[PDB]
């Protein structure tokens, strides 16, 4: 209850650093800082308990050091805090702050865990995770023995780990009466997380956002990044006031298009127009990019207004806070990643945001000083065109995932699983559906050694179970080099100016029999230049992705030797090289394939989906069948990235999902009945 | 109806799932965006 406090650095027992007690002038004036001792007496008294503040308030900084106080205090031997946060970047930069703040060196007593990004020891008390990894900690920790506080931070966001997190927590402090549970989050929600935990105690930050005047279009505008920029630039120009920009976009290529026209029209006035820095911030950033949105504006010679310019996804929206930022641009969208389970189809989405989203993001424009959001559409828009709340993701999500990782975690009943929102059951269904296809499940539901197995690896069912059925083809290594490159963004450079210099350098890596093989190519080609980044310039190719590639495959085989799977190839000069892999990638994908149809579209198996092959594609004809990566759902509906397989895999490697008692009628069915016939004849 | 059967065979019955059986009974449809066009148009 109380420790004896030196004022010495109690991991070193060395004097604090001069720049640790300027950190802590400024973080005393937090305003969560008011309320240590209420937390306190809270936390000591309760179990569980939720916290609400702003985001500016100081939770996901103080709170986890709070908590690292605690569990000081406390007898035997030392456990750590976990703080979940939905995103990735707000993870590893809170983590490097905190680490800052606590006088340490990241990756020894504070942390961060992100999926293939570990960044912790043995020395690590405080650590800042995803919600997804702490849930895969949960698999060979299932009462999370590690820690001694769970802080679920971001709760508002609702993403679909928080939300089984929530469920696997519930049951935890069951079994467990020494672990302390938080939830934290931005919105009160109408008291859904206290009454979710049993109506536990809440502490609830003052807000301090200044007055914020938003403003509307009067009419519809017909595109919402020509009015971003458009905005942007009459902002630096017109508003007398000092203060930085916080634009609202919805990916990282998007974003990228809009930093390169911002600073084309802006550098198109030499004099007089004030220097503006544009900073970027999406989800892949590297931790140098991340943190440059923090770093200071440029400086006023004739008095020309300098400002930042923070082109950001919805990461900007609650997960931090960029201080100085006074002006906010809002074109109301965001990209979500939704399952229609009638098709079986998922797909990335730009979608409206919710009146709650949109508040949020004009909020931040009001943390620093009086602030002003630009709305990119009319107030009529607002109101009927928007919903109030965004729809929690497990109500829009393929669940097949979260099923596998609950099952593995021995939670047999989903139906009753306490779901802060249940899914419907038809998504339910078509994920019990899946694992049993990828046989996952057996057929009372039950996990199997291949499911539990394929639980470990942090991927999509799909690619789990492709890298592990390889073994078998002997073509592990080039799966996984293929999983890999999968498993991180685009890898080929297509600048707007330059299209047929970057197309006719992809076509340098592509493979005849499509997409998948293309990216083998790519990832060889780069390891033979030994990582260079002049080899990746020299041809187009995305050199942050092929180094995060090459840091999944080697983290994916670490896996691999855990459970003894061979990492196996084929004699190049052999035809079974490019055949074993190609029937390798039916064993996770067989769901996922089209039959080219008489006039020339492409129809996908079973849900009949028309499609086309997506324009990136490799393919210089159309294969009568392709195994596809993902549905692309814009004006008309893409496959991308695609490979030619034969029928006859279909039938022998997948006949429970090419079972011809229940396949539509189509030209594809004709066609695998005449195989079928054949093998029996 | 493979995924019918071992939802049934988890127990459930009908109608919406979660401990109290209060789940939407149907999923969400989202309405995507097509281009650039701004909200409204
Ligand atoms: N990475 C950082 N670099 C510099 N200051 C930071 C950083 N992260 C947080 N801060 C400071 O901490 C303040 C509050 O942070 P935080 O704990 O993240 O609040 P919350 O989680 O309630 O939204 C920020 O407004 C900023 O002043
Ligand atoms: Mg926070």
């Amino acid at each position: 209850p109380h420790m004896l406090e030196q004022c010495i650095n109690p991991f070193t027992n060395l004097p604090h650093t001069p720049r640790y007690y300027d950190i802590l002038k400024k973080r005393l004036q937090l305003p969560v800082w008011e309320y240590k001792d209420r937390f306190t007496d809270i936390l000591v008294r309760h179990q569980s308990f939720v916290l609400v503040g702003e985001t500016g308030s100081g939770k996901t900084t103080q709170i986890p050091q709070w908590c690292v106080e605690y569990m000081r205090s406390l007898p035997g031997p030392k456990r750590g805090v976990a703080c979940t946060q939905p995103r990735r970047v707000a993870a590893m930069s809170v983590a490097q702050r905190v680490a800052d703040e606590m006088d340490v060196m990241l990756g020894q007593e504070v942390g961060y865990s992100i999926r293939f990004e570990d960044c912790s020891s043995a020395k690590t008390i405080l650590k800042y995770m995803t919600d997804g990894m702490l849930l895969r900690e949960a698999m060979n920790d299932p009462l999370l023995e590690r820690y001694g506080v769970i802080i679920l931070d971001e709760a508002h966001e609702r993403t679909l780990a928080t939300d089984i997190l929530m469920g696997v927590l519930k049951e935890v402090v069951r079994q467990r009466s020494d672990l302390k549970v938080i939830v934290m989050s931005a919105t009160l929600d109408a008291g859904k997380f206290q009454i979710y935990f049993d109506n536990c105690p809440l502490l609830t930050i003052p807000g301090r956002t200044h007055p914020v005047e938003i403003f509307y279009t009067p009419e519809p505008e017909r595109d919402y990044l020509e009015a971003a920029i458009r905005t942007v630039i009459q902002i630096h120009m017109c508003e007398e006031e000092e203060g930085d920009l916080l634009l609202f976009l919805t990916g990282q290529e998007e974003i990228d298009e809009a930093c390169k026209r911002i600073k084309r029209e802006v550098d198109d006035l030499g004099p007089e127009v004030g220097d503006i820095k544009i900073i970027p911030l999406y989800s892949t950033l590297p931790p140098q990019q991340q943190q440059r949105i923090f770093e200071p504006p440029p400086p006023k010679q004739n008095g020309a207004i300098g400002r930042k310019v923070v082109v950001s996804t919805n990461i900007a929206e609650t997960s931090l806070t960029i201080d100085g930022v006074v002006f906010v641009i809002d074109p109301g969208f965001a990209k979500q990643k939704v399952y229609n389970p009638r098709i079986r189809v998922e797909s990335l989405l730009v979608t409206a945001i919710s009146k709650a989203s949109a508040q949020q993001r004009a909020g931040r424009a009001g943390r620093t000083r009086p602030g002003k959001c630009f709305r990119l559409y009319t107030e009529k828009a607002y109101k009927t065109e928007m919903q109030d709340n965004t729809y929690p993701e497990i109500l829009r999500s393929n669940l097949g995932s979260v099923v596998l990782q609950l099952k593995k975690l021995g939670i047999d009943d989903l139906v009753h699983f306490d779901f802060m929102d249940p899914p419907a059951p038809e998504t339910l269904m078509r994920a019990l559906e899946l694992l049993n296809y990828l046989a996952a499940l057996n057929d009372d539901g039950d996990l199997t050694e291949l499911g539990s197995m394929m639980a470990e690896f942090p991927l999509d069912p799909q690619l789990a179970k492709m890298v592990i059925a390889s073994c078998d083809y002997n073509c592990s290594n080039e799966v996984l080099s293929i999983t890999a490159m999968l498993s991180v963004p685009q890898c080929f450079v297509r600048p707007t100016e330059a299209k047929k210099a970057a197309d006719e350098a992809k076509m340098r890596f592509a493979h005849i029999d499509g997409d998948h093989l293309t990216l083998l190519n790519v990832y060889h080609a780069f390891k033979q230049n030994h990582e260079s980044v002049q080899w990746c310039y020299d041809n187009f190719i995305n050199y942050r992705s092929l180094m995060s590639a090459d840091n999944v495959r080697q983290q994916l085989s670490r896996i691999m030797d855990r459970f003894n799977l061979p990492r196996r190839s084929t004699d190049f000069t052999s035809r079974d090289y490019y055949i074993n892999i190609r029937k390798a990638l039916v064993t996770g994908y067989f769901m996922q394939v089209a039959h080219l149809e008489r006039t020339g579209h492409y129809l996908t198996v079973k849900d009949n989906q028309v499609v086309q092959l997506h324009p990136s594609t490799v393919l210089d004809h159309k294969p009568e069948w392709v195994l596809y990566n993902e549905f692309v759902l814009t004006t008309k509906n893409y496959i991308r990235t695609c490979t030619d397989i034969k029928p006859e895999w279909l039938v022998k490697i997948a006949p429970q999902y090419y079972d011809m008692s229940n396949f539509p009628q189509c030209e594809a069915k004709r066609q695998l009945d005449r195989i079928i016939a054949k093998l029996q004849s | 109806n493979i995924g019918n059967q071992l939802l049934r065979k988890m127990g459930w019955t009908g109608g919406g799932l979660g401990k109290s059986g209060e789940g939407i009974r149907e999923p969400i449809s989202v309405k995507e965006q097509h281009k650039r066009e701004g909200l409204g148009l």
